[PDB]
């Protein structure tokens, strides 16, 4: 199934 | 340019500084010499960045997995410890600072991870990791948890990685082989399987690091976390009635921490090498200078047989050198950067499902045996390694590169490997010289293929299908096209990860619905990403790093 929870990491200034 | 007459000494800010200050203004007494302690940031990368232009400190503290890469570097004096004086500590204290038969640090202790319980929650602690689950769910009904450690650190989950199987390099007859790696092996996939179902069974949160982990256990919240003898002193605070005890096993097997021994060396660069040397053997490598830093933060067993002794009927002690029995000492070789590099990414990217646990480990083999034989030392190099890796797998399937069914897993390897690099590097992803490698392949494989989209005649999982699936889009067609698309001054045309965005003129919020990669993603929400007066993409000011704003998807 399509993946829970986005990673917050990509959504931090250090992400995308 | 360290200043003479003087010293100055990097310690981790989980140990005892203030307890180091001490011995540091005794030696001051003595001497005159004025001893400044500091506890930078990530002092472990800060030191050879500094060291390498002979700034830094006089004194390094950090475990001894990390001085072979410093010694191998020229950043380290010879220590000359007589004989007399290397008597006085434990000969494996001394093997765990021996790197190509030199001594190149001073051992001081013996770490190692136990099990902590809060004995009010949990009168009696787990024997086995296997239990956990269904302890947390009788907790959860009271309002508690029954395990919080920091997941943001791969020395904290790789005891559980090690237990069935998982080991770094084979140690045979004194030496070890490094193309011999145990991180994509069954047994190193069993665990790190067991910690991802903790997490998507909500026993555990991948967000976890080492700060919400300690308030946890010293509030209360949670019934047991998984730390050094560092630790003890914030729980006594705390006044949480603690045991600490032997990890628990898993498939029946112990537990295997990697055993640490805190060493001191001294800067190469250092005008200050005979003062450091009196520090460390006549001032800090006594009962009284060990004394008063593990009176601040425990050290553990320390490397000094007197003081040793002394402290050896602690309990917490006891299950320190029970659990250190039970595991491994870390290799001291260069290669251990890499190597706990690689296990952090792959611990990090399956725990929040950006990998699946057999992608994580085996991404993880593969790009740390890049550095380990010398190919990769920069991220050019790293991106020729990525290409090349990339390029033996397409080369076979030549009559297939329009069948997304088998260049998708290779198309998704080359972009783990170039993200891979970019973090190791301190580049942010996406960058310049990344876009151009995924240009290139759409111009050498895809170049004949009729659709901009992917066509197809163990797949990629839904999310990262979705994801690849758009970025092979995006630079089908708008990375592509041949002249600019936005009038005048223009911020370029860009994938960044998840979203396309074309040339956008200077001076724009630029907006797209928020993608429907992620359940908890709303795709009525926007994303934004600005265009600054000059054509630069807007960077975060936290990191500098160009960065499109998600931050309202998931609100
Ligand atoms: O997580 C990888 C990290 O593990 C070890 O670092 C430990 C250190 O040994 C302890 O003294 C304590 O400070 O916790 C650290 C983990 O955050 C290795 O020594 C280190 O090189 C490695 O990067
Ligand atoms: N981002």
């Amino acid at each position: 199934d399509k993946d829970n929870v986005a990673p917050r990491r990509l959504i931090g200034p250090w992400g995308y | 340019k360290i200043e003479e007459g003087k010293l100055v000494i990097w310690i981790n800010g989980d140990k005892g500084y203030n307890g180091l200050a001490e011995v540091g203004k005794k030696f001051e007494k003595d001497t005159g010499i004025k001893v400044t302690v500091e506890h930078p940031d990530k002092l472990e990368e800060k030191f050879p960045q500094v060291a390498a232009t002979g700034d830094g400190p006089d004194i390094i503290f950090w475990a001894h997995d990390r001085f072979g890469g410093y010694a191998q570097s020229g950043l380290l004096a010879e220590i000359t410890p007589d004989k007399a004086f290397q008597d006085k500590l434990y000969p494996f204290t001394w093997d765990a600072v021996r790197y190509n038969g030199k001594l190149i640090a001073y051992p001081i202790a013996v770490e190692a991870l136990s099990l902590i319980y809060n004995k009010d929650l949990l009168p009696n602690p787990p024997k086995t990791w296997e239990e956990i689950p269904a302890l947390d769910k009788e907790l959860k009904a009271k309002g508690k948890s029954a395990l919080m450690f920091n997941l943001q650190e791969p020395y904290f989950t790789w005891p559980l990685i090690a237990a069935d199987g998982g080991y770094a390099f084979k140690y045979e007859n004194g030496k070890y082989d490094i193309k011999d790696v145990g991180v994509d092996n069954a047994g190193a996939k069993a665990g790190l399987t067991f910690l991802v179902d903790l997490i998507k069974n909500k026993h555990m949160n991948a967000d976890t690091d080492y700060s919400i982990a300690e308030a946890a256990f010293n509030k209360g919240e949670t019934a047991m976390t998984i730390n050094g003898p560092w630790a003890w002193s914030n729980i006594d605070t705390s006044k949480v009635n603690y045991g600490v005890t032997v990890l628990p096993t898993f498939k029946g097997q112990p537990s295997k921490p990697f055993v640490g021994v805190l060493s001191a060396g001294i800067n190469a660069a250092s005008p200050n090498k005979e003062l450091a040397k009196e520090f460390l053997e006549n001032y800090l490598l006594t009962d009284e200078g060990l004394e008063a830093v593990n009176k601040d933060k425990p050290l553990g067993a320390v490397a000094l047989k007197s003081y040793e002794e002394e402290l050896a009927k602690d309990p917490r002690i006891a299950a320190t050198m029970e659990n250190a029995q039970k595991g491994e000492i870390m290799p001291n070789i260069p290669q251990m950067s890499a190597f706990w590099y690689a296990v952090r990414t792959a611990v990090i990217n399956a725990a929040s499902g950006r990998q699946t646990v057999d992608e994580a480990l085996k991404d993880a083999q593969t790009n740390a045996a890049a550095e380990f034989g010398g190919t990769v030392k920069n991220y050019e190099t790293a991106v020729q390694f990525c290409w090349n890796h990339y390029k033996d797998q397409m080369d076979p399937i030549e009559k297939d590169w329009c069948d997304w069914a088998m260049i998708s897993r290779p198309y998704s390897t080359l972009r783990d490997c170039l993200e891979h690099f970019a973090e190791r590097f301190d580049l942010g992803f996406p960058n310049p010289l990344a876009e151009r490698i995924i240009f290139e392949t759409h111009q050498i494989h895809f170049a004949n293929c009729s659709l901009v989209q992917p066509t197809f005649s163990i797949q990629l999982g839904v999310t990262r299908n979705k994801i690849m699936t758009a970025q092979y889009e995006c630079y089908q067609k708008i990375m592509q096209d041949p002249i600019q698309q936005a009038e005048g001054v223009y911020c370029n045309r860009t994938w960044d990860g998840w979203l396309c965005w074309n040339d956008v003129a200077a001076g724009t919020e630029s907006m797209q619905l928020c993608p429907d990669y992620f359940q908890d993603f709303d795709p009525s929400e926007k994303v934004t990403k600005i265009c600054d007066q000059d054509g630069n993409w807007f960077r975060h000011p936290a990191s500098n790093r160009t960065w499109t704003n998600y931050t309202q998807c998931n609100v």
